[PDB]
RNA sequence: GGCCAGCAUCAGUUUUGGUGGCAGGAUAAAUCCAUAGGAAUGUAGCUUGCCUCGGUAAGUAUUAUAGCCUGUG
RNA sequence: AGAACUGGCGAUGCGGGAUGAACCGAACGUAGAGUUAAGGUGCCGGAAUACACGCUCAUCAGACACCACAAAAGGUGUUAGUUCAUCUAGACAGCCGGACGGUGGCCAUGGAAGUCGGAAUCCGCUAAGGAGUGUGUAACAACUCACCGGCCGAAUGAACUA
RNA sequence: GCAGUCAAGCGUUAUAGCGACAUUGCUUUUUGAUUCGAUGUCGGCUCUUCCUAUCAUACCGAAGCAGAAUUCGGUAA
RNA sequence: UUUGCUCCACACAAUAUAGAUGGAUACGAAUAAGGCGUCCUUGUGGCGUCGCUGAACCAUAGCAGGCUAGCAACGGUGCACUUGGCGGAAAGGCCUUGGGUGCUUGCUGGCGAAUUGCAAUGUCAUUUUGCGUGGGGAUAAAUCAUUUGUAUACGACUUAGA
């Protein structure tokens, strides 16, 4: 869907003679908790031997982009699953916001590396604070002093099945 | 990739004036006009100043950006033709039997006869294609001269003059009876 | 895809990294110790035969060529970067292929020396035509009416596509030989030379234009001043 | 007249300080101001005197009009509402035919029964003196 | 809106034409489609050539006059991408296809009637800018199809009687805007302004 | 212009069946070889994430850290 | 009073709108305001080269005759 | 192919998959209203020629079963990635110039000079230059390219993955 | 076909195991010398049409293709 | 075949069924371009203006639209004649001249409307192979039977006969 960041605290079960676990936290991406939670058994039953039968969720908590109408530049390292093995990718994505970032790139991945949401794992999202340390020409373009560009052939689209006019693309 | 723009620029002589409405060009000099359609192909032309006049394509992809560098060089090749013109100079040349090479009027069409063709009793005809001047050269032995300000119809009709004596059925490292493109230039030889 | 594909060769000679230049470089930088002056010299188009009869009679001296650029860099390009005081002015005044003479031998001896020196040379493009040259009529030989045809050589069947073509010199083959039907004009004597007529020239033989090595300037280790020489600047 | 000639096909330019009309959505019918170009699709609006929030759009939920004020690249709210003030934005789209048309629209989709009553006397009015005066010459 | 709705088909995509067509007949509209020769079909012409030798492959083996029937008219090239759409063996469909008349050219009286358009249908409106299409005159002739150069004949004359009739009235137009804009600072038409006319 | 004939698409119920039944007996084969066989069974940063140095300066801080916090 | 209807007030089921009061979260994040730093896709100014009467290319110059980013409040 | 368990079907209609023994949904009194499942919403055909981000152009694309054809093969189609390298002491293309000396290295041959062959394949001078990458000669000549330099001025090349 | 050899890859940190393209041995050895068990369906006549996987006719490409003739191949029913 | 056939005006009588209920309201071409207005040296010309839908334009008030009185203007429109011109793609329509006769809501007045009872399509639009009034116009063929053989199974075909 429409993603949201959360973070996901959580932690193994106090125990006689072990008591105040570690607390683990992961930022997750997802539309709601309930994937968010699921999201974070997964990584954590994956990275250390920490179960949900064994463990709790401590926290989660929504997190805001800081500055939402302001245009970024991110770069975003992935890794996704294959029969060989797990693969590196960099993206670069500019947008206002790293759920947006992050729902361009689910999108992007959908149409042409057909992957899905459970085998895309997002490493980093990381804004790029200058301008200098882009290198993707499609996101270098349109950091040129005085863009301008047009949109020719524009298609108006029409409330009625006969038009009394011959249309007209000009912009 | 989507570049945003991509653009080529066309350098223009003094005496030559361009005019581009609708991907209609027209281009004039001092050796007289050209005519170019060019409406396949989306581009956009700007004049930037007497000299200089930029065509561009927005948001296009690879095939677009190469119809782009094409489209520069066709309206180069017009400027060149209407201020220098281009010169096509062929030679025949055969074993035993002699080519004769004429110029005719069929009905005032002006068609180039080829006779003897190794033996052949066929005449051959190659129209000549409007725009192109056909010269017997002076002092050299049997060599045709083709001149218009059309680089297309001169290399076509040369084309065509040289394909109308195709050796058919004949060993031709052996055969080497012909007639062939010597030498492509430019009509000015002023330096 | 549709990219140009390279073509591939399987040859013995590799090519030279960034090592090589390093080594001329810190050549460079210990002839400057080395040596007292370190003149310029200008050598545009040299033979090679004629480059290493220089080397040999400048027996004792240390001349050295390569990029332009790395000479520079070893000189020192700017008022800051010079490798010795006074040296940016020889840096920036050396252009196109340039080698470097260190020497400890008189400045009179160097002046007497690439003043008398002069070998016969191509004529280069973009030069000035020597002489007249004109094919004769008839058979083509392979010095072109240079000397008597009676002892001269006919010119070799296969360079004919190559006079025709690339010398765009009407010509016919018969009986094995190369035929002109009228004499055919070369160059003009005072005339500016293209790469068609050089190379025209050359395919004939014909060297008599001259080669001479030219000297810009010169520097000094104690006095740390560089003098303009001025030597065939003609 | 012997200068070259070539058609300008005068296009409308996606830039930083072009006043785009909103067609769809909460901001329907409000004229905005292009701050900030996202991508080849997206831009970032603000339509601060209108009351258009500050917000990453679409190109094709806008349209672009010919109006254009200079604006400096990523200008904050209070920048865009200071130099749309200056430039005076608003009078001059109100004098363009395009929002004249808007207008007429709006006011003969409110009028009522009587209105269009009197809108049919009026007409027949001018009507007759339309036609005297047109069949008099 | 209007009794009879008249489409001229030039610079139409056949099937999107065809769709539209179809569910306005169905609907209970009566349509004239003219200037068939005009309509457009996506792809290139040899694409949409080989298409057509593949309808002219099918045939009924042992006896061709009873087999397909390949109309070789661009009018009825439309009209079969129609009646692909409509239901056509029960009495619905075949009352609604007798709602439809298909046309090349503009024959009278069409000629002088008001002539629409379809956007949806639209190439111009439709295919991306670059992609290669067809023409349906020259796949008909390229078919058989016999009468391209009559068609192309009388539309010329059609084009000539119609640009004078448009330039009258056109003089009309400008007679009848300057009547009209000197009455534009009377006290009738500030009311009228005021409500919105 | 002699057009051929064109391979059909429309799909055979029986032949999909057929193939529902070999793709089960293919799945069932594999698993039992991939069970059978004797066959032995991290890419780390990519080279351009700009904050490279930063990861890795990261990572080596976190291994120096905990090389004394596990041992006292 | 037999046949077919219309409206009003209700009940049961359901569908489709308008609008009000609350409560949570970083007691939303933002915008906005103030304050302290910073830089370029460098604003004003200054210098130079030489250009259509000052409009440019390259150096400087961190808010000035534009603005932006970050921290804190 | 043989065992063990569990489903479905025969005795069973209904919605969908165009059509159907084993597929998806759902099991059945007679009706009304509402909502849905699976499947769909260009037209046939009830339902958005909806919105959004990308990809693809097929001289019979595809709208499929995910098995086979299938060698994870071929392609100067296109897109996105991964790892290596080269680069203002100048990247890739292009043009021009250099491309040397012992030496026509030894044997062999009527002839064989880097280039019909068999074995050495070294040294010097170099910025670099093979006891030669090819064309060519009866042998030489000549051209080339391996390598180097001048002009040009900013990104480029290779191998893999999807 | 069987038995090997090589290794572009695949796999691995135990220099195991799979492995394309190539390649060797046997069948088959040097002077162009000198019929062996179809256990159950087959041929005709007349006449039509289809496929192309083309023998001829058409047009092409290559080849020590001089000419003549022929070989290999392309489009083509 | 007890005056058959056929067009023009006038009264009656019925009649309008894939679905009337203000009006199908006429440039062509392009779309990486056009429309309109205007000026000039008339063009691939300069300048201005338009689009961002027909959400338009034109029509549209009056017992389903009655009966009358005036003011202004010499316009608008209906009907029947009539002058001339154009249209052959299936023209069957388009434009126009003059007189006549109506209406005019461009503006101001005077009367009428009811009871269809609180809605019920509440009936309103061209063509009339039917009748009765009337003025002019024109008075045929085909088939069977007979016959030919350029034809033929039979039909059919092809000939001839007041
Ligand atoms: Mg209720
Ligand atoms: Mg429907
Ligand atoms: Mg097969
Ligand atoms: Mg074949
Ligand atoms: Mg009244």
């Amino acid at each position: 869907a429409h993603f949201k960041e959360y973070q996901v605290i959580g932690r193994r079960l106090p125990t006689e003679s072990v008591p105040e676990p570690k607390l683990f936290r992961m930022r997750i991406f997802a539309s709601n908790e309930v994937i968010a939670k699921s999201r974070y058994w997964y990584f954590l039953q994956k990275l250390h031997k920490v179960k949900k039968a064994s463990g709790e969720i401590v926290s989660i908590n929504q997190i805001n982009e800081a500055h939402p109408t302001k245009v970024k530049n991110f770069g975003v390292w992935v890794r996704y699953d294959s029969r060989s093995g797990t693969h590196n990718m960099y993206k670069e994505i500019r947008d206002v916001s790293r759920v947006a970032a992050v729902e361009t790139l689910y999108q992007d991945m959908a149409a042409r590396h057909r992957a899905r949401f459970r085998s895309i794992h997002i490493l980093k999202v990381a804004e790029i604070e200058k301008t200098a340390d882009v290198k993707r020409q499609y996101v270098k373009q349109f950091l040129t002093k005085d863009l301008k560009f047009p949109l020719p052939h524009r298609v108006q689209k029409s409330t009625k099945t006969f038009s009394y006019k011959r249309p007209s693309t000009f912009y | 990739m989507k570049y945003i723009q991509t653009e080529q620029q066309i350098e223009v002589p003094e005496g030559v004036t361009v005019s581009i409405k609708s991907r209609i060009v027209k281009v004039v000099g001092p050796r007289g006009t050209l005519t170019k359609n060019l409406k396949h192909i989306d581009v956009t032309f700007t004049k930037v100043n007497n000299q200089l006049i930029k065509v561009a394509v927005h948001n296009g992809g690879r095939k677009h950006v190469a119809a782009l560098r094409t489209v520069k060089s066709l309206v180069d090749n017009m400027i060149t033709g209407v201020t220098k013109g281009y010169k096509y100079k062929m030679r025949y040349v055969y074993a035993h039997f002699p080519i004769n090479v004429n110029i005719v009027e069929k009905d005032g069409a002006k068609f180039i006869e080829v006779r003897n063709f190794l033996g052949d009793k066929k005449i051959r005809n190659v129209p000549v294609r409007d725009g192109v001047t056909i010269e017997f050269s002076t002092n050299v032995k049997d060599e045709i001269v083709l001149s218009g300000n059309s680089v297309e119809d001169v290399s076509q009709n040369a084309a065509d003059l040289q394909q109308i004596c195709r050796v058919r059925n004949k060993d031709i490292r052996k055969f080497l009876d012909g007639i062939y493109v010597s030498h492509k230039g430019f009509i000015t030889e002023d330096l | 895809r549709s990219k140009r594909s390279k073509l591939v060769t399987l040859a013995q000679t590799d090519k030279k990294g960034r090592e090589n230049k390093e080594r001329i470089f810190d050549e460079v930088r210990e002839a400057l110790d080395t040596y007292r002056y370190v003149w310029v010299l200008h050598l545009d188009d040299v033979r090679t035969p004629v480059l290493q009869e220089i080397r040999t009679s400048w027996a004792g001296s240390k001349l050295i060529m390569g990029k332009r650029k790395v000479l520079q860099k070893a000189l020192g390009e700017k008022r800051e970067e010079e490798y010795k005081e006074n040296l940016y002015q020889l840096s920036k005044l050396c252009s196109g292929v340039t080698g470097l003479l260190f020497t400890d031998e008189d400045v009179n001896t160097v002046k007497e020396y690439f003043k008398s020196y002069v070998r016969s040379d191509y004529s280069r493009p973009n030069t000035k035509a020597p002489l007249t040259f004109t094919i004769p009529e008839g058979i083509v030989y392979s010095r072109g009416g240079q000397i008597p045809a009676e002892e001269d050589v006919p010119m070799i069947h296969s360079l004919e596509p190559t006079m025709r073509n690339k010398f765009e010199i009407p010509t016919k083959i018969k009986a094995g030989k190369i035929t002109i039907d009228s004499p055919y004009l070369v160059c003009t004597e005072g005339e500016k030379l293209d790469v068609r007529q050089a190379l025209i020239l050359k395919q004939f033989g014909i060297a008599a234009s001259e080669f001479k090595v030219k000297v810009s300037a010169y520097y000094d280790n104690d006095s740390s001043t560089v003098e303009s020489t001025n030597i065939n600047m003609e | 007249s012997t200068d070259s000639i070539v058609k300008a096909s005068n296009w409308r330019l996606v830039e930083v300080g072009r006043v785009v009309l909103i067609k769809k959505g909460q901001s329907a019918g409000k004229l905005a101001a292009i701050v900030e170009i996202i991508d080849q699709k997206k831009v970032l609006i603000d339509g601060p005197k209108a009351g258009v929030p500050r917000q990453a759009i679409n190109l094709g939920q806008v349209v672009l009009t010919p109006l254009t004020f200079a604006l400096p690249r990523g200008a904050r709210t209070a920048t865009v509402s200071k130099k749309w003030a200056a430039a005076a934005v608003c009078e001059k789209w109100a004098a363009s035919s395009w929002a004249k048309k808007i207008a007429q629209r709006e006011r003969r989709a409110a009028l009522t029964d009587f209105e269009r009553f009197q809108v049919m006397v009026l007409r027949k009015q001018k009507r007759y003196t339309v036609k005297k005066a047109l069949a008099k010459a | 809106v209007e009794p009879v709705v008249v489409i001229d088909g030039k610079g139409h995509l056949v099937g999107r034409l065809a769709s539209v067509v179809a569910k306005q007949l169905l609907n209970g509209q009566k349509i004239v489609v003219v200037r068939a020769e005009e309509l457009n079909i996506s792809g290139e012409f040899f694409r949409n050539k080989l298409k057509y030798h593949d309808f002219l492959r099918k045939a009924t083996a042992f006896n061709k006059t009873r087999g397909p029937f390949h109309f070789r008219a661009p009018s009825r090239i439309f009209y079969k991408a129609l009646r692909g759409m409509v239901s056509h063996k029960t009495a619905r469909g075949k009352a609604a296809l007798e709602r439809l008349k298909v046309f090349e050219g503009i024959p009278p009286p069409y000629d002088k009637k008001k002539r629409v358009v379809v956007p949806q249908a639209l190439r111009v409106l439709r295919l991306k800018p670059g992609r290669k299409y067809t023409t349906l005159g020259k796949l008909s002739t390229s078919v058989g199809w016999k009468y391209e150069d009559v068609v192309a004949k009388l539309e010329a004359k059609r084009k000539v009687s119609s640009a004078e009739y448009y330039a009258k009235k056109r003089a009309f137009t400008k007679k009848v805007a300057s009547a009209n804009a000197t009455a534009a600072e009377s006290d009738v038409a500030k009311q009228l302004a005021a409500l919105g006319y | 212009m002699r057009v051929r004939k064109r391979q059909s698409r429309r799909t055979s119920t029986k032949l999909k069946e057929g193939i529902k039944k070999k793709a089960s007996a293919h799945r069932k084969k594999e698993k039992k070889m991939a069970k059978k066989d004797v066959t032995w069974r991290d890419p780390g940063i990519p080279s351009n994430f700009p904050y490279k140095a930063k990861i890795l300066e990261e990572i080596e801080a976190k291994k120096m850290k905990d090389l004394e916090e596990r041992e006292l």
